[PDB]
Formats: structure tokens, C-alpha cells, sequence
């Protein structure tokens, strides 16, 4: 176990497609999965999960690769991976939509699968990342603040192994530089809480796994042009941080291209981890949306 | 957020100064931050605001009185903020203020979250 | 030394407000002044300089902290570098202008020089990097062909010294990437040369040295911003690589809103380095404009 | 430069296939490259084009014929270069070639630098 499980959850395993997942589930009721994102692991959700376990099977898995899961067989495409994350979650609702709820690139292992099966969605959640399109090409690289968010993206899909070759050894640097510059309440990332992420990113699968992702990233855009021919139907709500290292307004943009029915909160004074940095209001904006009419 | 101003002086003019914006107890790390300006005997004006980094960017905004002589700027390891004034004029003497703002935008209008500090006094003889 | 000095020309030191900087000097005439480019030394200079040295006198020092050169006591921004390369050529041509050609951030360390001096300037000669100022922070961090071409200046320019930490004891195995990603002719690079290029700058100040001219990179453009209200008037030529890694059209078009009178070149199927990847056809342009009419 | 393409083949309307353009001797790593195509009866008409990779970014132009279906992509890797094509059409039907030029707009122009290879067989 690499993080601690939540009092009323199990972390349990389960082989989908050939594949060995990893995932932490608990509650009762209608399924939610919660995906997490780059730089972390389902434990990211270890604050909403209990709440929402109130009235509802929640399940967060280990995208393949990371935290404990093994990873992908087939690629690290979003296509490839949506599979993974689909049968995973069908395995557990069968019969009834569930809701999903991803964070960072658990978008982008997300939004194939959506758009495919939007019969098998009931509510989504959106936050703090883009779908992988033409639009991240415009991201600047340099900034009249410095340092970019966004210039991770290329050093990650280098070639030559680049990233693995320089983080190996300094995992655990990289992460909190990595975690800390994306972040406006830096304090709650605890030395303890970063050692954790970094044992888990450091194994060297899990390394890997993390920048084949980017390397990915490309042919996820070419994909995602051919399937946003069909927009999304289901209620929507995406969630941006307002402050240093957020996405701002261009999350909610952004999906106002992909979704008929999208509401859309920017949480002023957040950066881009929105379940540490503000735990509180965004818990409760995720339990109102998919707890409304219900 | 506890505000505090400093770099302030008398400066002749043509002359340039930069004021540094810190923040004494809390973090405006989060928020967009603007520099304002206030003589006695005028009221408090808006002087440039630069917004939080996203991943798309940032943006500034700089009121027309100081277009093309003062520009601002922050520093995203200190989180301080900066006000490079060149080009000094006698009309620029003020006490200057920093403050923060979800957006660069309410700034513009005059609007701002928290409790102003001291400022520091600008003259231009 | 740590590059082999081409017969006719001494290695020397002159030391300029305190900083002792390393030359490379030969020939008679006029005084040449060759300025070099991150990941480089003089010595990306020593096939033109034999060339050159037959009518001028030629120059070409190592930066401040590159090289055989201290590291500068002011700081890193292009204005307070450019003071120590200006009195260096000054030391050597008191009394009549000299030619100055700069590569890559040669070009960030001397604009501030040749826009203030301007009757100290005969010709000039720019290759492959933008001049900066706010364009740069439109260059993309991550491109439809995967990795971009200026992701380095984040990285670069990262606080908690990012880039040492990660590119210490791998200098080697960094340049060797970094060169022949901004290379089309990428086997230019004899394992000797890169051999003696990645020793060079594991020197822990030349490593950290390196990257203090992209900290100090939003410094210059602020600076840049003030000195570009006067236009340079001084015969001008711009060299562009045309293949992956160069500059492109770029070149030319920004050089265009700084300079009255500039002439430029695109050259075809050659990338960032065009003293190493097309040597012969650059030689040629250099000479020839420095040539004319004299 | 030698050029090599592959990936034809025989599809249903509606159907995708991939081309590789590749290099068996020499590199088009410093120039633009794009893909043409023949019918029998035809003569050879431009497709597609992608730039080099510069500092400011990249460039592509798709012939209006095939907008909205097919794309190019380079991969700086290998030094390769793709063409995905989706959404296929008997009117697709062609021998497809790549090559390249100093610029996009010159391939656009039907302008191109070496020696043609034997191209790829597409029959929808």
C-alpha cells in the first residue's frame, strides 16, 4: 500500500484487459469514479471520498502505470487508456450509468470513453486540464512571469528518454518544484504528503508510464478531432482554479465546445490542484452537482 | 493579506525607481495584483495590474496616464510584485499602493480585496 | 585550453571591470568581434576565423562564466554583459568601429552594446536567435511535431535550480539532445566535439552560469523594450537555419522593426548551429558582407 | 534522398488507412514535406504539407479535396512522415507519393526536390 486507505474503503485489484488495476472503493449506492491526474494517485481523492461515500459506490482507480496499477498494454493514447478505465467501471455498474469525475490528464483517459459510451455516463466532472486538441499548441513556453505551466509537456515527450534519464534519482525534487510551481496554496503539500508521491512516481515503471502520457499526446489530439464530431449530452461541469497555476476561464471555453449542458466555476485564490488546495468548496460543488434532482 | 509598500523616495525627474509589493502575513500568490496612486488633494487612481499565470499566459494592464514609462511585473518565487516607473514627472508624485483582485479587470474599476497598507511616497522634484 | 586553437591564433585573458575574460585572437585589419551561443564556445567559431583573420583582426571571447571566462560581477541580463564584451572589442579598436557577428544568446549579450554605441559598429551580423523582447513569449511550449524547439527557456529559467540539479553529472548526455534537437544536420557533431563542448560546461559554474542568462532573460526584455526606441543604422545581415531547429522567416521579420537597413538569409536544410551544420555556404555570406565595398 | 512510402492498401468506403513516408537514404529532417497522389488518368496533385519545426512553431496546408478527413504529422524521431486518412472514398482511389521542398508553399505549387519514389497503392 502506498497511501493510507480511507476508515470504510478497501484497496483491491482487479485485471481488466490483461491489465492490473488498482483502485480504493467504499460507499453504497450509484457508481462514481473519480480519475486522478499527472503527479499523483487516487489518494488525491482521499478527502472527497468519504463524503461522497455517503450516498454513493465510489471507486477511485490508479491510471495504468501509476500508484499501484500496472500499466497499459495496448498504448497511452487517451483512446487506448479510456478502455481500461470503461471496463473497470462497467464491471461495477452494468446495468446503470455512473458519473465520472477526472482531474488533469484523467481527462484525457477519460473524454474517449465519454464520447463513445454517453449512454454509460450519467454526470460528468470536469477540472484542470485541457482536452487534448489543437488548442495546447498555443500555450506560450516562456512568460513574462518566467516559467511556464506548460513547457513540462515537451520535456516530458522528448525523445532519448530525456525525462526519465535526468528526474531518475531526483523524483522526488522534481515533483514538489513540479507540484509547488502548479500550485497557489503551496502549504497543504506537506514533505511527508510529497515523499509519498514520489515513492510511488519513482518506480521505474511508473516513471515511465508518467511521460508516455505526453508522448501520447499527439495522437490523443488526433483522435479527439475525429470523435468531437459528436458533442456531449450529459450534464457537465467543469471546475478551473483562479489563482497561479490554474486553467482560469479557458476550462469552462474550452468544454462550451465539446458539451450542450456545461456550468462552469472558476475557484478564485486555487491553483491547479484543486482537491488539496481548496478541499472544502470544490467537495461541495462535486456532491451538489452530482448529488442534485436526485 | 497584510499589504506592505516599499521603494519609495524623492527622484529627480527623468529619473526611474521601482517599488516592490510584499505581503507581510498572508499570500497574494492566488490573485491578481494592481499598483495604485494617491495625491493629497485627488483621488485614488488605478495605476497597472498583472494577472495570476494560467496555462494559457498572463495579461497586464497599464492606465494610459503611465503607458510607455511605467511597466509591472511579478516574481512567482517571491511572490512580490513590481512597479518599474522610468521616466519620472513632477505630476507622478503620490503615495503608491499595491492591492489583489480575482481578475486584473476589477482592478481596472477600482475595486480590490483587502485592507490597504501604508503605501510609499513618490516625489518627483 | 579546452579546445584546440587554430595555428595563427593566441588564447589570451584581459580582465574588464573586474572579470577576466577568455579570447581567441588572430589575424590584421579591422577588428571582428565573433560572439557565440548557449551550448557552444569560441570554438563554434574556428572555421570562419582562419577565413577572416587573412583581412581582419579577429576576436571571439568566451561569455561571461563560459568557457575560460569568469562569471560577470554585475549580473546576467544582456545590458550588464554586453559593458564587459564592448570594452573587450574597445580594448582592441579604441579608435575605429568594429564588425561584430553573434549566434544564438551572443545576440541577447551585445544588442544593448550595439544600440548604445552605435558609431562603434561598422557592419553587423546576427544569426539564429530572436532578439528579446515580448515575441518570445509566443513561442509555443508543445507542438503538433511533439517536443518544441524553446521549452529549455523555462527550464531554464526555473527557480530552486532546477535545471542544475537535474543536468549535473548527465552535461554529456543533456547537450548531445539539445544540439541535435535544434540540428537538421544532426551527425555534424563528432562524439570528440560534444565530448569537449559537455566538459566544458560541467564546470559547476559554467553549468549555473548558463542558465543565469535565462533567469535573467524577462530582465533583458524589460531592458530591450526602453533601448529598441532608437533603430539600429548601421549595415545589418541576419542568417536563419531553414530546416528543423532554425529560426526560420523569424529572423529577418523581427530584425526588420530594429534595424533601417538589413539584409537576410534562410538557409535551406540547415538547423540551429549554422557555423557546425552548413559551414561552407555561412562562411561564404559572412565574408562576403563583411567584404563589401571595402 | 531516397523516399519510401507505404501503408496503401485495399479499404470500404468510409474506412481509414495511415501512409508512412520514410527515407531509405539521405533525411528530410531539414525540409518541408508533403504528400501527392495519382489516379490513373490523372496527373500527380498536391494533398497535403507540413513545415520544419521552427522556434515560432509549425505550419500545414491540406488541399481542400480532402479538408476535414485526412491530416500530416511529422515525427522528429525517426525523421518520418505520415499521412492519416479517415473518412475514405472511392474518390480517394490513387498512387500516393510524398516529397519535399524548401517551404510549404512550394509543395502547394506542385514544386518539389527529389526523385519520386514508387508511391502507395490506395484502392477504395
Amino acid at each position: 500500500e502506498e497511501f493510507p486507505v480511507p476508515n470504510g474503503f478497501e484497496s483491491a485489484y482487479r485485471e481488466v484487459d490483461g491489465v492490473k488495476l488498482h483502485y480504493v472503493k467504499g460507499g453504497q449506492g450509484p457508481l462514481v469514479m473519480l480519475v486522478h491526474g499527472f503527479g499523483q494517485t487516487w489518494y488525491e481523492w482521499h478527502q472527497l471520498m468519504p463524503e461522497l461515500a455517503k450516498r454513493f459506490t465510489v471507486i477511485a482507480p490508479d491510471l495504468p502505470g501509476l500508484g499501484q496499477s500496472e500499466p497499459p498494454k495496448t498504448g497511452y493514447s487517451g483512446e487506448q487508456v479510456a478502455v481500461y478505465l470503461h471496463k473497470l467501471a462497467r464491471q461495477f455498474s452494468p446495468d446503470r450509468p455512473f458519473d465520472l469525475v477526472a482531474h488533469d490528464i484523467g481527462i484525457w483517459n477519460t473524454y474517449p470513453m465519454v464520447v463513445k459510451n454517453q449512454a454509460d455516463i450519467a454526470r460528468l466532472v470536469y477540472m484542470e486540464a485541457p482536452i487534448p486538441d489543437a488548442r495546447i499548441y498555443r500555450f506560450p513556453a516562456f512568460t513574462a512571469q518566467g516559467e511556464s505551466l506548460v513547457w513540462h509537456f515537451s520535456f516530458f515527450a522528448a525523445d532519448d528518454r530525456l525525462a526519465e534519464t535526468l528526474i531518475a534519482g531526483k523524483e522526488r525534487f522534481f515533483l514538489e518544484h513540479f507540484i509547488k510551481s502548479h500550485a497557489s496554496n503551496t502549504e497543504v503539500f506537506s514533505e511527508r504528503l510529497l515523499d509519498l508521491y514520489a515513492r510511488s512516481y519513482a518506480k521505474p515503471h511508473s516513471l515511465n508510464a508518467s511521460f508516455e502520457y505526453y508522448r501520447a499526446l499527439n495522437e490523443s489530439v488526433r483522435q479527439n478531432a475525429e470523435l468531437a464530431k459528436t458533442r456531449l449530452q450529459m450534464p457537465t461541469m467543469t471546475l478551473a482554479g483562479g489563482g497561479h497555476g490554474g486553467m482560469g476561464t479557458f476550462q469552462l471555453e474550452q468544454m462550451k465546445a465539446y458539451a450542450e449542458d456545461v456550468e462552469g466555476h472558476v475557484l478564485p485564490g486555487c491553483g491547479h490542484w484543486l482537491p488539496e488546495e481548496c478541499a472544502a468548496p470544490m467537495n461541495r460543488l462535486v456532491i451538489d452537482f452530482l448529488s442534485r434532482g436526485r | 493579506v497584510q499589504l506592505v509598500e516599499s521603494g519609495g523616495g524623492l527622484v529627480q525627474a527623468g529619473g526611474s525607481l521601482r517599488l516592490t509589493c510584499a505581503a507581510s502575513a498572508g499570500s497574494f500568490r492566488g490573485y491578481a495584483m494592481g499598483w495604485f496612486r494617491q495625491a493629497p488633494g485627488k483621488e485614488r487612481e488605478f495605476v497597472a495590474a498583472v494577472s495570476v499565470l494560467t496555462w494559457s499566459g498572463d495579461s497586464t494592464n497599464i492606465a494610459d496616464s503611465v503607458k510607455g514609462r511605467f511597466t509591472i511585473f511579478r516574481d512567482t518565487a517571491k511572490n512580490t510584485v513590481y512597479l518599474q516607473m522610468n521616466s519620472l514627472k513632477p505630476e507622478d508624485t503620490a503615495v503608491y499602493y499595491c492591492n489583489g483582485a480575482s481578475e486584473i479587470g476589477a482592478l481596472q474599476s477600482g475595486a480590490s480585496l483587502w485592507s490597504w497598507g501604508q503605501g510609499t511616497q513618490v516625489t518627483v522634484s
